[PDB]
């Protein structure tokens, strides 16, 4: 059932600090060693670093030994990275991970979600959200429009409608804030019977929006 | 994790195991290096398995798990250099054995130590006997 | 440190196919050499450890050889499902991960089925209007999108996003965004988009009329 959440995610500006932390439940916490890996944009996996069982030897890869610092708090259950000095190649997804072996130090084999870290003098900006409106099979979406930093999860009928959705990946414009586009096919017979609402969450900015979709 | 004489007593006879390939791999299988290095370092290496057996049988009533999964630990930690070495799979027999029985008692302890004493015996003896 | 170097970079396969990628470590790291499987929009997942040992749930069809320096990673049977970036990972000294191979999925030609979206009345409110254009489910990736306002040709007031290989039949989608202001949104009328595909016979063009 092995679940782990990371937090303390969004924009962070240059050359100052953000402490990012992990949740545990349910397994052995106290068996195990964890790992701290990060994937920047399109990049690839950077192992950062690592903590054993016990808090007693703490590894850390070259590009931020001397800058991070990793601690764990078997009480809380929590996995904790200290980042100070932050520079805008810091910038990536941050992945906490439960070592495949009990006790020892050997590879991530759980993995959490990963919280985005944005190192950057740009401020936090909320999306605002349209409608496509459709006109065999008919096609409508949702207009996530001038948000930043990323991410944003766009979910329809609240996860309910999982099959034919296209979220397509964020672009970012030239005013600096990104856009982005969801869409679904469903049939032209479930236009007028069924409701079709796009769930945008925004958690830098807190913004939960939900817009209903109907054809014109 | 491990306290007192207990974690003087393995690291340092963990570090005589790395102190010792660390001068064969600059000191200078039917290679005559590689039998006396496999022959070297399990003597070395044995001596450690012995301080974690006598050590982990002190600590029988009054260790705590995480003492006694330190001492797996340190034993996973001083098979990888032996491995490189050429004694393949002494991570795996120390890694399967705390599988079977996890390092949380002296007695479990106890089992994994059995297995990687017994292992670096076969290859001491093994590689000895070649000498000839 | 140790540097490991993964081969090759990308790598286009058809369902069916043995797919090989390789792994080489600057050092020597005996076999503590693992592999992982990142398919797209997900946490990466270990699939072979110690370089040969295939990890409790992962199908038979991925297989890892080797020891020391070079190591290899087969999938005997490549599925539609598979696409992603596989990543070896050493922990001799530390951690670290390879740069990572693509794995792509060679399918038949699909051509793609083309919408076109209107600005919304909401956001024309606010001053700016965005003309969407989706390309559904095509293969392969290659695609030219052509914006036309009142025939007139467009360039450089559009963005391109293109969704990841589709795990099941492995088809790509694509949107074209046509941003222009409020203003200059109801001073035309017909908005097209010409779309031209190796599946198409001939380019296919999706057009609205202002409010038509």
């Amino acid at each position: 059932q092995v679940q782990l959440v990371e937090s303390g995610g969004g924009v962070v500006q240059p050359g100052r600090s953000l402490r990012l932390s992990c949740a545990a439940s349910g397994f052995s916490f106290n068996t195990y060693a964890f790992h701290w890996v990060r994937q920047g944009p399109g990049k690839g996996l950077e192992w950062v670093a690592g903590i054993s069982f016990d808090g007693s030897k703490r590894y850390y890869a070259d590009s931020v030994k001397g800058r991070f610092t990793v601690s764990r708090d078997n009480s809380k259950n929590t996995l904790y990275l200290q980042m100070n000095g932050l520079i805008p190649e810091d910038t990536a997804v941050y992945y906490c991970a439960r070592d495949r072996r009990i006790v020892v130090v050997s590879a991530p084999g759980y993995w959490g979600q990963g919280t985005l870290v944005a190192v950057s003098s740009a401020s936090t900006k909320g999306p605002s959200v349209f409608p496509l409106a459709p006109s065999g099979t008919a096609a409508l979406g949702c207009l996530v429009k001038d948000y930043f930093p990323e991410p944003v999860t766009v979910s329809w009928n609240s996860g309910a409608l999982t099959s034919g959705v296209h979220t397509f990946p964020a672009v970012l414009q030239s005013s600096g804030l990104y856009s982005l586009s969801s869409v679904v096919t469903v049939p032209s017979s479930s236009l007028g019977t069924q409701t079709y609402i796009c769930n945008v969450n925004h958690k830098p900015s807190n913004t939960k929006v939900d817009k209903r979709v109907e054809p014109k | 994790g491990l306290t007192g004489a207990t974690k003087i007593r393995l690291e340092r006879s963990a570090k005589d195991i790395t102190d010792e390939i660390d001068a064969i791999k600059k000191d200078a299988s039917e290679n005559p290096f590689i039998l006396e290095a496999k022959v070297r370092a399990t003597t070395v290496a044995e001596k450690f398995v012995i301080a974690i057996e006598e050590e982990a049988t002190k600590l029988k009533e009054t260790g705590s798990s995480g003492e006694f999964s330190a001492m797996y630990d340190l034993m996973f930690e001083v098979s990888k250099p032996l491995q490189k070495l050429g004694i393949q799979e002494m991570t795996k027999t120390v890694s399967d054995a705390a599988e079977e029985n996890p390092p949380t008692t002296a007695q479990g302890v106890l089992e994994i130590a059995k297995k990687m004493r017994e292992k670096l015996q076969r290859v001491h003896t093994k590689n000895y006997c070649t000498l000839k | 440190d140790i540097q490991m170097t993964q081969s090759p970079s990308s790598l286009s396969a058809s369902v069916g196919d043995r797919v090989t990628i390789t792994c080489q470590a600057s050092h020597d790291i005996s076999n503590y050499l693992n592999w992982y499987q990142q398919k797209p929009g997900k946490a990466p997942k270990l699939l072979i450890f110690d370089a040969s040992y295939l990890e409790t749930g992962v199908p038979s069809r991925f297989s890892g050889s080797g020891s020391g320096t070079d190591f290899t990673f087969t999938i005997n049977s490549l599925q539609s499902e598979d696409i992603a970036t596989y990543y070896c990972q050493q922990y001799d000294t530390l951690l670290s991960f390879g740069g990572g191979t693509r794995v792509e999925i060679k399918r038949t030609v699909a051509a793609p089925s083309v919408f076109i979206f209107p600005p919304s009345d909401e956001q024309l409110k606010s001053g700016t209007a965005s003309v969407v254009c989706l390309l559904n489910n095509f293969y392969p990736r290659e695609a030219k999108v052509q914006w036309k306002v009142d025939n007139a040709l467009q360039s450089g007031n559009s963005q391109e996003s293109v969704t990841e290989q589709d795990s099941k039949d492995s088809t790509y989608s694509l949107s074209s965004t046509l941003t222009l202001s409020k203003a200059d949104y109801e001073k035309h009328k017909v908005y097209a988009c010409e779309v031209t595909h190796q599946g198409l016979s001939s380019p296919v063009t999706k057009s609205f009329n202002r409010g038509e």
